[PDB]
């Protein structure tokens, strides 16, 4: 009791976490008290709700804990956005622009945390199926978010982005994932009146996978910097052909194509892919093909392990 | 870490120099073991007392590696304790360079010229609170476990050998000297005293029935 | 406390200046308990060296609180003795400040700037001189009381655990394997070994004659 | 010993002036007992580093006499060993002399100016490398002997107590309570439990047949 | 046993205590002293009649504690009353007179 | 366990072997690492395959 926290505090999570404690307290009698802190970087690794390590204080500061009634935010970073940017151009070109499918896109993009949007509008209403993902209203649009953002968030920029009497269409069971089933997320207007619904999905997960056969030719030596060619093009780092997205399609051509901008002289001979879902194990060799359909609904991610490639 | 007006009065920098010259003397500190071995009674050594810079930042101290600890025998008969990985105690530091010493225990030279560093020194383990004792043993000499279970308590006149599974001697020619207490059986070379029996030649192998009764 | 030719060499003044600042780093010295509880193993300690003025008068030094007191374990295996206020021992100096690390025991940074001084240190106990050993413990490690009876005196072959009261053993399952020389009765149970009996069949409940008679 | 560039910038001169202040501190070496007396404490004492001239030669340094040797003994519960000449250990220093106290054992003031000289000081001993440990006493507090042959080894759960040749003690009043594992004979005074045997009425002094059988 | 109470010993109730030791009191062989006290703030205060809490010790004194036979003024503090002043003026518009009903 | 190996730690082989480690690597905890060496001299050596 009656002990000062001072200022700047070091805190290190167990893998090195180095959090900073940023204001002042003051130990009440009870004995045990809130604190606030950041974390030293632009990357914070995810700290593990363990009693945090105590580097740098006063004489009587015995310990400090994490419990999950904490709050938290995740970090995005590294440009953001570098030369991804010059493809989130002609997807955000419509930002300054309100209630359309586009400016939707743009806006929902946007948002933190979002690594791609569908957005379908279906405006010959006659309930039936446009683009894919079937549409019980006549008119409404469907949103399909990708990534990881804050439900609020994305919901007050759906809501921004409103385009005025569309309902928003996100049944049909297996299209998309509801973010919270029936009667999503409230929002609050911000022209005050009511608490509407604002109705948006997630992708099905999908888990692709990634056969090669090189010769290693041209006498230009490398192991094992296929996948991380093959990695690269499915998060978007290349220029003008955006990664696994929404409405994107696992294909050979695509993979081998990347595979080689990125290294060439290789003669690359065979890039089967194949895909399954979230779970599921490996879906042995004859499954491997040369495209995966890949409906407008879903989004298929590749991991590092995921990609073999032989020598030949 | 310096001060404006030093530089200005020549004992602002003399006491400047000596307050320099007395933290480098390394003299004694609370210290842990990162590691030990029992055979060489070396240890390698992490100090507990942090640095300080002028941001307010604390660098961790060096790994003492190699330093004797004590043993407090003389005539050969030592005490020796289970020191393992994180045991704290305190560490010292000697005169001149012990190295050239460690290796012949024998009068040697210097092996260096740092003199008062830490870096050579002992290790004396200390447990500080980190123990119990039994409420029976307030004025009384008691060598425990941690938590205290195989405690020798010599007292002032009685004796009190506590050990929770077994007091195991190896001594083979026993000469204690005085009635004991035992309150269970004797199973004296497996035949159990307790419980023993006699046979006879009227009535012949008559099994004794029960066991010793006055 | 002076000197006139001082204040003329440069050297004068550097030789005071180094007495002066090696006067008061505080290292080692004797020291006597003013307080003391084993559950916290921090005792108020009085120094036993006194200071002394121009005019030849000592003046008492100050009590020291809190002080940690040494006690040579690790892996828990310490070693306890009864501190009580008239013990006497030597008090060691800490090279920074340890009050930070006492209440923490991990690694810590020094809570002030107070380098070598008797505030923060050890207090290592020892009776010097008074204690008495008896002749035929006279090369064995003889572990004992204040006078001497409680004696465990370890010799090169044998021991000997000496006590004027009892050796009071909580232990339930001595492994004891060795000849024993018990010249007294057992009392065994409340058997008495020594004048135990037996009852047979023919004579009926016959109550053996004697004691115990081999 | 010197440096040519010395006398020639005031700081040269001070950083010597430094060395040779610190290098008269004399804090702490390793040392050997030459003589000693178990009944007064007080060693006479050779230390064990070298001082080394210009000419690299190791100028032996000098025996150090009535030097007090700790006890670790608080409440009169001290703990001894067989001190004997060739024995090796630590000598320390006193911040001034202790002379005026060793004889009295109370607050007293230093004789003499002589500060932080091994003149004055301890000698805690430490046998270092030379002791073999069992390996059945790996994590365990042996308290044994220069080879190791009647160990105190002190487990978390149980106690052995190794001796050679016998364990005897002189206390009259064992209050064992337990049981014992003794695969022996008992010669409990003078009879052999072991092979002893019973008289009785019916047959009159029937030696029973045999020792012990249960 | 003797320990020494020395001043500004800090001392802590429930309602943020904060209360130091007049002057510096060595304790009696018999182990119960008195000590007076005073409260770091200038607020009217109210101490339980329980000890609660210590903060400044040498870890051998156990606790404080709080007598019926205590001493305890609650205190004035400034204007704190600094809008209700605006209040109490009404009521004690009458101070300087005497013998009425307003003026008592 | 967990030892600094520090850098350039020499050692030797029966036919004078005399090589030192190439850089500051300190061993993982299991109780094996991996190395690189350096020869004192400038002469074709060829240690043997045993641990010396």
């Amino acid at each position: 009791r009656s002990q000062t926290r001072i200022s700047t505090g070091s805190r290190v999570q167990t893998p090195a976490g180095a959090i900073f404690t940023v204001l002042s307290d003051v130990t009440i009698p009870a004995g045990g008290v809130a604190t606030i802190d950041i974390k030293s970087q632009e990357y914070g690794n995810i700290p593990l709700p363990v009693g945090n390590l105590i580097i740098i204080d006063g004489t009587i500061g015995w310990s400090g804990a994490k419990v999950i009634a904490s709050t938290r935010v995740d970090p995005g970073s590294r440009q953001m956005s570098d030369a991804e940017l010059k493809n989130a151009r002609v997807n955000r070109l419509a930002i300054q622009g309100r209630n359309s499918t586009m400016a939707i896109k743009a806006y929902v993009s946007a948002v933190p945390n979002v690594t791609s949007v569908n957005v379908i509008e279906n405006n010959t209403g006659a309930v039936q199926v446009v683009n894919g993902v079937s549409f019980t209203l006549p008119y409404a649009v469907w949103v399909c978010v990708a990534g990881n953002p804050d439900k609020q968030a994305v919901a007050d920029a759906l809501w921004a982005a409103h385009n005025g009497g569309t309902p928003w269409d996100y049944g049909a069971t297996n299209n998309g994932v509801p973010v919270d089933g029936p009667n999503g997320v409230p929002v609050r207007d911000p022209a005050s009146g009511r608490k509407y619904v604002v109705k948006w999905t997630t992708p099905i997960m999908y888990d692709g996978y990634v056969n090669v056969t090189v010769q290693q030719g041209s006498s230009s030596v490398a192991p094992e910097a296929i996948q991380n060619a093959v990695v690269n093009y499915a998060q978007g780092k290349v220029e003008g052909e955006e990664g696994l997205v929404v409405g994107a399609s696992l294909s050979a051509f695509e993979v081998a194509g990347a595979i080689a901008r990125e290294i060439p002289g290789i003669y690359i001979k065979l890039c089967q892919v194949a895909c399954v879902a979230a779970g599921s194990p490996a879906p042995a060799p004859g499954d491997f093909t040369s495209e995966y359909v890949m409906s407008a609904f879903g989004q298929a991610t590749i991991s590092v392990g995921n990609v073999r490639v032989t020598f030949v | 870490s310096a001060k404006a007006p030093d530089r200005t009065r020549l004992i602002a920098a003399l006491d400047a120099r000596s307050r320099r010259d007395a933290l480098d003397f390394e003299v004694m500190i609370p210290a842990q073991v990162v590691q030990y071995d029992r055979a060489e009674n070396i240890a390698t050594i992490q100090p507990l007392i942090t640095w300080v810079d002028t941001e307010h930042n604390a660098v961790q101290r060096h790994q003492l590696v190699d330093i004797p600890v004590i043993s407090m025998g003389a005539g050969g008969f030592h005490i020796s304790f289970p020191i393992q990985q994180g045991d704290i105690g305190w560490i010292y530091a000697a005169d001149r360079d012990t190295s050239q010493f460690l290796e012949s225990l024998s009068m040697s030279k210097p092996n260096t010229g740092r003199i008062h560093k830490f870096e050579h020194g002992l290790f004396i383990p200390d447990v500080f609170r980190r123990y119990t004792i039994n409420s029976e043993d307030s004025a009384a000499m008691v060598i425990q476990s941690t938590s205290g279970a195989t405690r020798i308590s010599i007292r002032g006149d009685n004796i009190k050998i506590t050990a929770p599974s077994n007091v195991t001697v190896d001594t083979p020619q026993a000469n204690f000297t005085g009635n004991v207490t035992i309150a269970n059986t004797l199973v004296v070379n497996g035949i159990n005293v307790n419980n023993h029996g006699h046979l006879e030649n009227n009535p012949p192998d008559a099994r004794t029935k029960g066991g010793m009764i006055a």
